[PDB]
């Protein structure tokens, strides 16, 4: 349920798993960085 | 029937009514506490999503 | 020369403020951040992270892991509430598998959900 206002609770269904021209340096492989950061994003969305 | 048992039911529903009026205010305070816990988790997730949408492109 | 730094946990905040120099334990070795640094994303092992200011040159915060992201005007440490290793996380996955209470092995295609739910939905508006 999403908090619309103090009087309104809206039951929703929301998708999780299917989700300036410079580049970040990557200290590990960036593949394992993507493998970590997507898992932490799913955990933050479920906690919110 | 008689007025004594009606008087005792009036006293019972009044003693229920006071504390339901109190626990409405308790639910207001816990709603505001859950709102300040709602407001703190967002700048983690917007920075993670911006980093993900940069790294995928 | 000062650069804004945040250390932001998934539940709350740990640090927000201007700094000059940040030492953090990176995924390959211990590294440091200045203003004007290159953009950088790196995994972090658990340990103390040291932050330097004018007068507050030894501002130490203990961080149990996470990630670091450097922009030349913005430092973002995205931290961890607990140490992320497989011996702690696999036991939570096994406790999540074991605590699934299964009383009857239903097919899932039952009608009785709506037969309880429409009656309980019509009963709620007699109260308000």
């Amino acid at each position: 349920n999403k908090f619309v206002n103090t009087m309104t609770q809206k039951p929703t269904v929301e998708q999780l798993i299917p989700l300036h021209h410079w580049d970040y340096l990557y200290e590990p492989d960036a593949k394992s960085l993507l493998d970590g950061l997507l898992v932490r994003y799913v955990e933050s969305q479920v906690y919110q | 029937a008689g007025a004594k048992e009606i008087r005792s039911k009036i006293a019972s529903i009044k003693s229920t009514q006071k504390i339901t009026n109190a626990m409405e205010k308790v639910a207001v305070s816990k709603m505001r506490k859950a709102q300040m816990r709602m407001a703190a988790g967002r700048p983690y997730a917007e920075r993670i999503r911006q980093v993900i949408g940069h790294l995928a492109n | 020369i000062t650069v804004h730094c945040d250390i932001v946990s998934a539940e709350a905040e740990i640090f927000s403020g201007l700094v000059e120099m940040v030492i953090a334990h990176g995924a390959l070795g211990d590294l440091g951040i200045a203003p004007g640094h290159a953009p950088l994303i790196t995994d972090l092992k658990p340990g103390p992270i040291r932050l330097v200011k004018q007068g507050g040159e030894q501002e130490v915060y203990y961080i149990s892991g996470g990630f670091l992201e450097v922009q030349p005007n913005m430092v973002k440490v995205l931290a961890d509430t607990v140490v992320r290793a497989g011996d702690l996380d696999e036991a939570a996955a096994q406790e999540a598998l074991k605590a699934a209470e299964k009383a009857l092995q239903g097919k899932g295609a039952e009608f009785d959900y709506s037969a309880a739910a429409a009656r309980l939905a019509e009963a709620a508006a007699q109260l308000r």
